[PDB]
């Protein structure tokens, strides 16, 4: 009667069923393990606590994210994340409903063709598909034209489109997501006095830079009024109970996303990436292009980053028209709702890859379907 | 990756 | 110890801890516990229901059918009084004591008690005994395998009563340690008198056991005990079959002490040894 | 009708004994034993050699004290033991007699301190399944057993399993942390000091301070500890000036009888009251090495430990244990772990400014039954789980591949 | 250190 949607997002994972507004299961991508002895006999001890559990024992466990930048490391800790979230969460049988992948772009096959047969082979699921995050961002958005930024936990990128057709000979990928932030953010706040190594002090400073983060429209005035500092720092209550103060880092690590050579890359930003991007496309559809900014992804919702971006478009293009930003307030599980709103079209029920035609042709089906 | 960056 | 003991220590300690303070009013002191002793026989001693008044004992007696078959009346009276109901654990005998009526005596029916495994035991022994002393004819020989994967056979005819014993070794380590035991112990007579014949023998079983389906096999050896009346009176009853019911545990704690000699001997010699290697560093 | 397994807890001071699946342990006795040793002078060559089956002739346990012909030698010391043929000795003759139970149809589990060196455990192991020929063996730290028994106190259908433990002991008391299920292993420390040598100062003090006793029936005078004669105390000075000052009503007497000519002798009562306990929070007094308290190393090795798991832990503190019966004891370990947290948290936000308050840390010590032995009914739930008889060790492992299989420690690993 | 390790 309906289909699964499940995006296996760089550090956290949504699934659903197709037609509700909201996901079901939101939890992140973690498999730990334990690290002790693995003494105790009494009452539970497991093997892995892979899954929703593993945060809250994080204290005694290596946790490991099984997804790095996009690409998949360790195979078995995905199949283990999979079945976690397909029976102890949602509860329901591979057999009944079909299921809906999604990854970024410009990724290897060999990842596809694997994730496919596994799929095919371990939960034989009846049917299913692979597609992009920003086309589904497009349909959640209800638009046809603009240009995408995907801005994940391990990937941003950027995919040009017009109306019916798409440009991939404008994509463009950068490695730098949420994962370089944090840890740039882990440096300095050693250089401030606050040391943070081990994965569990990770997910602190993820959740530090979740709460206690923002962009700066001007760098070098922030700094200033830093130098001047007694309005702008702030205070956060550790679990054990001790006070951290944190100031000028609050502003600094968003600013490596449009200064990347903090880090030491030697790339661009993702305004110059953008407005590459827009330029290498066709005059005419430039103006459609500007005209139509959607962004999505967890490391977008930083306050400000709308005016930034915008003022920097506009001081890079040409001050003869009218650009704008479009930030809609949902755009974290944009990519789940234009899932589940494709897979609600009564078209797409024929573009399914059913088990007959992947036995007799192959894993290679998967690689002529839409690219 | 397998070759330039890890992944 | 040297001679096994036949009283359980345990449930005398208990009764001792309960009774010393019975006389302190409406004591109920609520207990639930389950032991085990030699032989592979599982005891419980647990309240009946919610009343507490009453403490009753069990027993998990393996070859129990035989008993129930042979039957048992004269053990329903004669140590055992009225204290004595029917079975509730597994069909084995289970006994109460009734806190409510006044306990006279303290260290008889602690005793009596403690010798529960051995007072069920002798149910066939003593009246096989009885059966050649009275002059009925023999009583049809009999065959009593406990919870070890041994047999145990009895023959009583007239004048005269025999006793066969079927011994198995589990580990490959201790049975030859248990042949060397077992073949000076058919001889070993210069100092007993009064004393019967001991016999042993491995790879011919007896004559007396081809018909009984007894423990039959290769690496099984015999015992047996030749009785006579000079030391199966009413008189020297309880000792012999005290030290028949307690032969095998003997045997075993023996080995084990054997063990534990040797230990200590080759202990001692490696001291030579260590002051012979001494004299390789200078002064 | 499965035969239950056994459960046994050996140690320096009173070794516990009884079966699993039971509430109370059945027997208690002490490490006493006897033996027919007497005055040879050869005694570094043939250390006895008991001619025939002299070897066997000694007691054991309570009716072991009163042998005044033989040797009382207690066979273990703080843990190390130097020589093992007497525990040897001791087992088999527990098992025969008092517990009666069939080594290979049955399943030990034995106890033995942290600080144990792998060579004891693995040659016990060794000697185990070589003489009792027991299909099973299983050998673990006693702190799980006591977080275990704790759960009797309040609340047991609500699973608590974070929390850390102090145990006492004869001559041994330890600090272990449980972090749901899983002990840190490099945040374990050992005690030398313990039950014992509080009762040696006491008697040391005593033999000067007070005459009217005679030179054997020392223990049983110095044994005012375990009777209500120990409170702890707040302070030290203050008591002291009180009694000094007054020395009339805080005085006691005591009324002991003498085993030999039935003649009674007393003597009163002084500053060991209080002394004795609180060498426990001040151990310079007898080991002049460890001059170091109680409640700064329970922090200590509570600061020593990942962050996310450092605020339960304070709140389940477990008082388990002889050495801990003293009372008043928990009141002073946790108003002095209050007061060194809150200076801690006070010098933290003293650096870095903030009109905030952070909600105070919660430090609770919990008082229960069980104190006495924690680690009896840990073992009964050890071998009641079926997981214990599949983790146990097998025979054949120990066939060929040697005793190392009980070599496992939990402050170790390659 | 003033957070994390002692230093
Ligand atoms: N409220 C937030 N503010 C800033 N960053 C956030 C916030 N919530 C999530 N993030 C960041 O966005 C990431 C969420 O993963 P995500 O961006 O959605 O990758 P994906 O798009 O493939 O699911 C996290 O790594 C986190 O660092
Ligand atoms: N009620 C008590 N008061 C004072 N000391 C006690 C009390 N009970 C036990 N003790 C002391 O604690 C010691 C026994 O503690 P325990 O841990 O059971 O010995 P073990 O280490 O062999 O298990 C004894 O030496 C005894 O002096
Ligand atoms: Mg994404
Ligand atoms: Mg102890």
């Amino acid at each position: 009667t309906t289909a699964l949607v499940c995006d296996n997002g760089s550090g956290l994972v949504k699934a659903g069923f197709a037609g509700d507004d909201a996901p079901r299961a939101v939890f992140p991508s973690i498999v730990g393990r334990p690290r002790h002895q693995g003494v105790m006999v009494g009452m539970g001890q497991k093997d892995s606590y892979v899954g929703d559990e593993a945060q809250s024992k994080r204290g005694i466990l290596t946790l490991k994210y099984p997804i790095e930048h996009g690409i998949i490391t360790n195979w078995d800790d995905m199949e283990k994340i999979w079945h976690h979230t397909f029976y102890n969460e949602l509860r329901v049988a591979p057999e009944e409903h079909p299921t809906l992948l999604t990854e970024a772009p410009l990724n290897p096959k060999a990842n596809r063709e694997k994730m496919t047969q596994i799929m095919f082979e371990t939960f034989n699921v009846p049917a299913m598909y692979v597609a992009i995050q920003a086309v589904l961002s497009l349909y959640a958005s209800g638009r046809t034209t603009g240009i995408v930024l995907d801005s994940g936990d391990g990937v941003t990128h950027n995919v040009p489109i017009y109306e019916g057709y798409a440009l991939p000979h404008a994509i463009m990928r950068l490695d730098l997501a949420g994962r370089d932030l944090t840890d740039y953010l882990m440096k300095i706040l050693t250089e401030r006095g606050y040391s943070f190594v081990t994965t569990a002090e990770r997910e602190i400073v993820r959740d530090i830079k979740e709460k206690l983060c923002y962009v700066a429209l001007d760098f070098e005035n922030e700094m200033a009024t830093a130098a001047s500092s007694s309005s702008l720092e702030k205070s956060y209550e550790l679990p054990d109970g001790q006070v951290i103060t944190i100031g000028n880092e609050r502003f600094r690590c968003p600013e490596t996303l449009f200064q990347p050579s903090f880090i030491g890359m030697e790339s661009a930003g993702i305004h110059e990436t953008t407005y590459n991007s827009i330029m290498k496309c066709d005059i005419d559809i430039r103006k459609d292009l500007y005209a139509n900014n959607v962004m999505s992804g967890g490391t977008t919702m930083y306050p400000g980053i709308a005016d930034r971006m915008q003022k920097e478009i506009t001081a890079l293009a040409p001050s003869t028209m009218k650009i704008k930003i479009i930030a809609p307030p949902e755009r974290k599980y944009s990519v789940w709702i234009g899932g589940s709103i494709l897979a609600s079209l009564s078209t797409f029920q024929q573009m399914w890859i059913t088990k007959q035609e992947y036995d007799e042709a192959g894993p290679s089906i998967v690689h002529r379907k839409c690219f | 990756w397998x070759a330039x960056c890890p992944a | 110890m040297i001679l096994l003991e036949v009283n359980n220590r345990i449930i005398e300690e208990t009764l001792a801890l309960k009774f010393e303070n019975a006389a302190a009013g409406n004591k109920p002191e609520a207990v639930e516990v389950t032991f085990a002793d030699f032989d592979g026989v599982l005891y419980h001693i647990s309240n009946p229901n919610g009343d507490k008044t009453k403490v009753m004992v069990s027993i998990s007696l393996k070859f129990y059918k035989e008993l129930q078959a042979h039957g048992a009346d004269e053990l329903l009276k004669r140590v055992y009084g009225s204290y004595l109901v029917n079975p509730e654990s597994g069909y084995n005998v289970s006994l109460l004591y009734d806190l409510e009526n006044l306990p006279a005596s303290k260290d008889s029916i602690v005793h009596q008690a403690g010798m529960l495994k051995r007072n069920c035991f002798a149910s066939v022994f003593e009246k096989y005994f009885q059966f050649q002393e009275e002059g009925k004819e023999g009583e049809n020989r009999a065959v009593i395998h406990y919870r070890d994967d041994e047999t145990m056979y009895v023959e009583s005819k007239k004048d005269r009563v025999t006793v066969v014993f079927s011994t198995v070794f589990k580990d490959d380590d201790d049975v030859v340690i248990g042949k060397v035991f077992m073949q000076e112990f058919k001889e070993g007579r210069r100092a007993s008198h009064t004393a019967p014949q001991v016999l042993f023998s491995h790879r011919e079983p007896p004559l007396e056991l081809k018909d009984t389906d007894a423990a039959v096999g290769d690496n099984i050896g015999y015992i047996t005990f030749v009785l006579f009346p000079r030391h199966t009176n009413a008189s020297a009853r309880d000792n012999t079959i005290n030290l028949i019911h307690t032969f095998r545990d003997y045997l075993h704690y023996h080995i084990k002490c054997s063990k534990a000699y040797i230990h200590t001997r080759m202990r001692a010699k490696t001291s030579d040894f260590l002051k012979v290697l001494n004299r390789a560093r200078p002064d | 009708g499965r035969l239950p397994a056994c459960v046994v807890d050996c140690g320096t001071g009173y070794t516990k004994l009884g079966y699993a699946g039971n509430t109370e342990p059945q027997f208690i006795i002490p490490s006493c034993i006897a033996i027919k040793e007497s005055a040879k002078v050869g005694d570094q060559a043939q250390r006895r050699v008991m001619k025939g089956v002299d070897d066997l002739d000694f007691f054991i346990g309570d009716e072991a004290i009163e042998k005044p012909t033989y040797a009382t030698k207690w066979p273990i010391r703080h843990g190390i033991v130097e020589d093992w043929d007497l525990m040897e000795r001791f087992m088999e003759q527990v098992i025969f007699k008092y517990l009666r139970a069939e080594p290979e149809d049955h399943y030990f589990l034995l106890t033995e301190p942290p600080l144990n060196t792998p060579e004891n455990r693995e040659y016990t192991a060794e000697i185990m399944f070589e003489s009792f020929n027991v299909p099973g063996l299983y050998i673990a730290v006693q702190a799980v057993l006591a977080l275990a028994a704790s759960w009797t106190s309040r609340q047991v259908g609500e699973r608590t399993l974070t929390g850390t433990v102090i145990d006492s002991g004869d001559g041994v008391t330890h600090v272990i942390p449980v972090a749901e299920g899983y002990v840190i292993g490099s945040c374990i420390k050992h005690i030398p000091i313990a039950g014992r040598d509080i009762t040696y100062f006491i008697q040391q003090l005593l033999r000067d301070r007070e005459v009217g006793i005679p030179p054997e029936q020392s223990l049983e005078t110095a044994k005012a500890v375990k009777e209500r004669y120990s409170y702890v105390c707040p302070d030290l000075v203050k008591e002291f000036n009180k009694y000094d000052t007054d020395g009339s009503k805080w005085i006691k007497q005591y009324t002991g009888i003498n085993a030999i000519s039935k003649k009674e002798f007393s003597i009163d009562v002084g500053y060991e009251r209080f002394l004795g306990p609180e060498i426990f929070f001040h151990p310079e007094f007898a080991n002049p090495d460890f001059t170091q308290p109680i409640s700064e190393v329970v922090d200590e090795v509570i600061q020593n430990c990942p962050i996310d798991v450092r605020r339960p832990l304070y709140k389940n503190i477990v008082l388990s244990g002889g050495s801990t019966m003293f009372r008043d004891f928990g009141r002073r370990l946790q108003r002095d772990l209050k007061r060194t947290v809150d200076a801690r948290l006070k010098l933290s936000e003293e650096l870095s400014g903030g009109r905030l308050k952070p909600k105070p840390i919660d430090v609770q010590v919990i008082t229960h039954h069980m104190q006495r032995y924690a680690v009896w009914f840990g073992g009964s739930m050890l071998a009641s789980t079926p997981e214990f008889y599949q983790v146990c060790h097998t025979k054949k492992d120990y066939e060929e591949i040697g005793p190392s299989i009980c070599r496992h420690n939990p402050v170790f690993g390659v």
